[PDB]
């Protein structure tokens, strides 16, 4: 159900712990595993600005607890090239949880948003104040 | 002279009138039966 | 000896070799090649060469903007190299006496003969590739003061950078700017082909026209592109 | 095409190259070259560094 | 015993032997399908490789993300002087 | 919307042809044995279903 | 009047457009189809122009305007600036605007007459949108949502809005706006009702997937609704 | 009550008023004709059984004006039309048949499929 995205760096392997940046209660995310990954022996599938993972809530409200929803990640703390030139970086993780379909429980973001984050999640660009 | 009539809303499935806030709107007569109803499960 | 090959000799090349004292290279030694000629008629291609000897062939002639061609230069070269950088293979663990940088299984009981197929250390580099499907840019004459200028830039300038290529020195010559990288390090003789396909996909038929050329120096963090520009932003100097 | 200064001391940036970093509080700063991003970090004045443009406007050199 | 975790090969099989090629001249291994309707012309052209800059353009390729927008490339110089012929060879076709 | 003058041309092709149960293949409908040699040209042969 | 239509495959239209009275903005990557809603109904009266803003698809939700002005963000580059000031007519003004917070649409709700805005926006801003716009300015947060822009559609006849929303906090927007206001749900449920749909004095235009008890509630507050060649020849 | 109108989904048309509507409204529900029978190629083999929807999905109406020139010109025995402005889908005619979805039969049908289609009242407003 994913879009085209054109390929940025992989910076968020299995076991990270991302900040959701959403206000559903919860606090942190732990990611379990990617979207369209790969295979290839012994290598761990990473994330990356614009994928869709899996994660469960470690932190927070209790009814967000102990099960696995799917999540939306907005921002990336390693660098990574855009077309037109520069590389840019944020200053830490982030991520939205949602249902399956896309849909965004947040009913709003807070900090800033990756730009390409925007163009492949329609639901992710109402909800966002800042885009870059 | 502030005219804010809306009946606050309607229903989204059936047509029928007032629901309330907080969520839920959908008329329970609906969601008894049709959109799922997560159940998902063999009852045998 | 002329009229021989007009009889018989179904194919005919041409012996061509660099003016490589036109070339900040340190070398004196023009390179010999060959040059397959794909005219028609073939008294006339060696008509035509009889008319060619000792005559200058130039660049634009041959080669066009937006063409794609095939680059065949030999590999820079690395000398005797590990198992783990040549092939890719995996690293042991920590744990292991007398090496980890290795390959640990070479093969089983049967055949009692070490395979061909599996990775052992030796030379890395130094090899011949062909690398297909290059889009050209540019194609720069040499005589000519608008090297890296644009009808976009409008600046005076050639595609140097600001002392010179590392290592290399002065393209004042004539010049083929293609995209991507070509095997071969810099200095090397390089061997250009045209295509062997006609290609039509999306890519080939796709029409280029530059912005800008970065001619900033490659000396490591060049921040001026033009010694022009350099003695605006910075004003008076003491030296 | 457009040429950016540095957010740090007072360079143009040409494009393709340098970093680029965003703030958490949603500011934009751009670096033309290591040595001006790794002296933000260190949280460096750019009033105090002598090779920096902000200090000689500062200075009236 | 099988394999126990199926993975590819690490390496190519059609680039062996790496060994050193015999100069640093690189050969060319085959040469374009003549056209007899044509004019004459050349096939092939020397230069030396100087070394590599970056590319500021407009890509125009329809029906995608980056369409009518500026891309950053990576292109190689290779100083291409004039060359000047010297000899031809004329080379017959026999069953071997 | 056939006009099923064309459909009983059509089913001569496709309907109107008989299946061997071993090899599955799609014999004429009046032969006795199996043209394919992987089956031992059987004599095993049942029609095509009809819809 | 109510038209139903969908970009690529998504039912959010106010994500990839932007329907004003005097002109409309569309995204560039779409069908005939989605086109063609557009073509056919607006006709002649207004200019359809094909854009990108800042290098995205998105540009109902990056820009913000009315009949009069538009605004767009720092990140517009400047080719596509002037390709939007040949298309559109000698009367808009467009302007860039140097804002901190980058998405103008969510952040600003607006029409001919009265704007809503995100209430952390700055002074100086708060000058250049009454100056562009020629609107008063008002800051105020749709019930439980800073995004005025996401959560609440506006035009001149009327206003749909969020539905978790207080019948007297619909009174309080309602005396502000001067326009009467309904909650309702857009494609099949969405709360997204601002970027769900776009709307004007002529034209309405919705996701495929809001059914026609939402269409009927959205047609009459907006009053856009109003034959012959139906009859009966057996 | 008041009248009705039929309007197209994304052609906002109106197709069909009221004073039409050969509703049929109660199913059979007897195992022959409330049910849907598949058969087999002989011997009256019953194979699939499936029980009937709720609602009949359809809206069975007269020969109309605007589909005249679709209805004479190439005349057969079935078929499908469209809104006559975005050429989609949105009912056929069946002279046959084809009973509900819910079942009896009916007469010749112009059935007219409830999706892709919406029932809006012609009267005014309803006010909420």
């Amino acid at each position: 159900a994913q879009g085209t995205k054109f390929r940025i760096s992989l910076g968020l392997p299995v076991g990270a712990i991302m900040n959701c940046a959403d206000n559903s209660g919860a606090r942190n995310l732990y990611i379990i595993a990617v979207k369209g990954s790969g295979s290839r022996l012994n290598r761990l599938p990473a994330a990356s600005l614009g994928d869709m993972v899996m994660a469960t809530v470690k932190k927070g409200k209790p009814e967000l607890r102990k099960k696995v929803m799917p999540a939306i990640v907005v921002r990336q703390a390693k660098s990574w090239r855009r077309r037109d030139g520069v590389f840019l970086y944020f200053e830490d993780n982030a991520g939205v949880i949602a249902n399956p379909k896309g849909e965004m429980k947040g009913s709003a973001i807070t900090g800033p948003v990756g730009k390409e984050c925007a163009d492949l999640w329609p639901r992710v660009a109402s909800n966002s104040g800042v885009v870059v | 002279h502030q005219h804010q009539n809306a009946a606050t809303l309607l229903c989204c499935n059936c047509g029928t009138p007032i629901d309330g806030s907080t969520g839920l709107v959908m008329c329970y007569d609906c969601i008894k039966l049709t959109v799922d109803i997560t159940q998902g499960i063999p009852r045998e | 000896e002329l009229a021989r090959i007009k009889k018989y000799a179904s194919v005919v090349r041409v012996l061509v070799h660099t003016q490589i004292r036109k070339t900040p290279l340190a070398q004196k030694k023009a390179h010999l090649a060959e040059i397959q000629l794909n005219g028609g008629s073939i008294s006339e291609k060696v008509d035509w060469a009889r008319e060619h000897f000792e005559k200058t062939v130039a660049v634009d002639s041959v080669f066009e903007q937006n063409e794609m061609i095939d680059a065949i230069a030999v590999t820079k070269g690395h000398g005797f190299e590990g198992v783990t950088h040549r092939w890719g293979t995996k690293k042991l663990p920590r744990k292991t006496h007398r090496g980890l940088r290795k390959v640990a299984c070479i093969g089983a009981w049967h055949p009692a003969h070490v395979m061909w197929s599996v990775a052992r250390a030796g030379q890395r580099g130094y090899h011949s590739r062909t690398s297909i499907n290059h889009k050209i840019y540019r194609v720069g004459k040499g005589d000519d003061e608008a090297n890296g200028a644009t009808s976009f830039d409008r600046t005076k300038k050639t595609i140097t950078p600001m002392g010179g290529f590392v290592h290399y020195g002065e393209i004042k010559n004539d010049f083929i700017m293609v995209k991507g990288c070509i095997p071969g390090n810099r200095k090397r003789i390089v061997t250009l082909r045209k295509s062997l396909y006609t290609n039509t996909s999306r890519k080939a038929l796709e029409e280029v026209s530059l912005k800008w050329i970065d001619t900033a120096s490659k000396f490591g963090k060049g921040r001026f592109q033009t010694p022009a520009e350099k003695h605006a932003f910075m004003g008076t100097l003491k030296k | 095409m457009k040429v950016e200064i540095d957010s740090f001391s007072g360079a143009k940036i040409y494009p393709g190259r340098g970093t680029l970093f965003v703030r958490g509080d949603s500011k934009i700063f751009r670096f033309q070259n290591s040595k001006s991003a790794s002296l933000f970090k260190q949280r460096k004045n750019p009033r105090r560094i002598a090779w920096t443009v902000l200090f000689r406007k500062h200075h009236k050199k | 015993s099988h394999r126990k975790y199926e993975a590819p090969r690490h390496g190519h099989l059609g680039f062996l032997p790496r060994k050193r090629a015999a100069s640093i001249r690189a050969r060319v291994k085959a040469f374009p399908k003549d056209d007899r309707s044509k004019p004459v012309a050349l096939t092939s052209f020397l230069g030396y490789k100087a070394g590599m800059t970056t590319i500021v353009r407009d890509l125009d390729r329809p029906g995608s993300k980056f369409h009518k927008r500026e891309v950053v490339e990576a292109v190689t110089v290779v100083d291409t002087p004039p060359v000047v012929v010297v000899g031809v060879v004329g080379y017959v076709e026999t069953p071997r | 919307i056939i006009e099923p003058s064309l459909k009983a041309l059509a089913s001569k092709y496709n309907c109107d042809k008989s299946v061997c149960r071993k090899c599955y293949a799609r014999l004429p409908p009046r032969a006795t044995n199996c043209r394919k040699r992987k089956c031992g040209h059987t004599n095993q042969l049942r029609p095509k279903k009809k819809l | 009047m109510a038209t139903r239509t969908q970009f690529e495959n998504s039912n959010e239209i106010g994500v990839f457009s932007k329907l004003t009275n005097t002109y409309c903005l569309v995204a560039v990557g779409g069908s005939e189809n989605f086109y063609s809603a557009f073509e056919a109904e607006l006709g002649d009266a207004i200019p359809i122009v094909h854009t990108t803003i800042a290098g995205t698809r998105i540009i109902g939700r990056m820009t913000a305007g009315n009949r009069r002005g538009l605004l767009v963000p720092t990140q517009t580059t400047d080719q596509e600036l002037q390709h939007l000031r040949n298309s559109l007519p000698d009367s808009v003004k467009i302007q860039r605007v140097e804002e901190r917070l980058s998405a103008l649409g969510n952040v600003i709700c607006c029409n001919d007459y009265v704007a809503l805005v995100h209430p952390d926006i700055d002074r100086e801003t708060e000058e250049l949108i009454s100056d562009v716009l020629g609107v008063e300015v008002f800051r105020q947060t749709i019930s439980g949502n800073i995004l005025v822009g996401s959560y609440c559609s506006l035009s001149n006849q009327g206003g749909l809005v969020h539905p978790q929303t207080s019948v007297q906090d619909q009174e309080e927007l309602s005396s502000l706006l001067q326009v009467p206001l309904v909650a309702g749900t857009v494609n099949r449920g969405s709360s997204v009702v601002g970027a769900g749909m776009v709307v004007n004095d002529y034209l309405a235009v919705t996701g495929l997937d809001t059914t026609a008890p939402e269409l009927s509630v959205i047609e009459s507050i907006f009053r856009l609704q109003d034959e012959s060649i139906s009859g009966n020849l057996r | 009550s008041k009248v009705t109108a039929v309007r197209c989904k994304k052609c906002r048309t109106k197709l069909a008023l009221s004073t039409s509507f050969i509703a049929h409204d109660p199913p059979s529900k007897e195992s022959s004709e409330g049910h849907f029978i598949k058969r087999a190629a002989n011997s009256h083999r019953i194979i699939d059984i499936q029980e009937s929807q709720a609602n009949c999905s359809h809206f069975f109406i007269e020969p109309l004006k605007w589909m005249q020139p679709e209805l004479q010109g190439k005349q057969e025995l079935e078929g499908k039309f469209s809104c006559p402005g975005c050429s989609s889908k949105v009912g056929g005619y069946n002279w046959k048949g084809s009973r509900c979805s819910c079942g009896k039969w009916v007469i010749p049908a112009i059935h007219l499929q409830t999706s892709k289609v919406d029932q809006f009242p012609l009267q005014s407003t309803a006010l909420p």
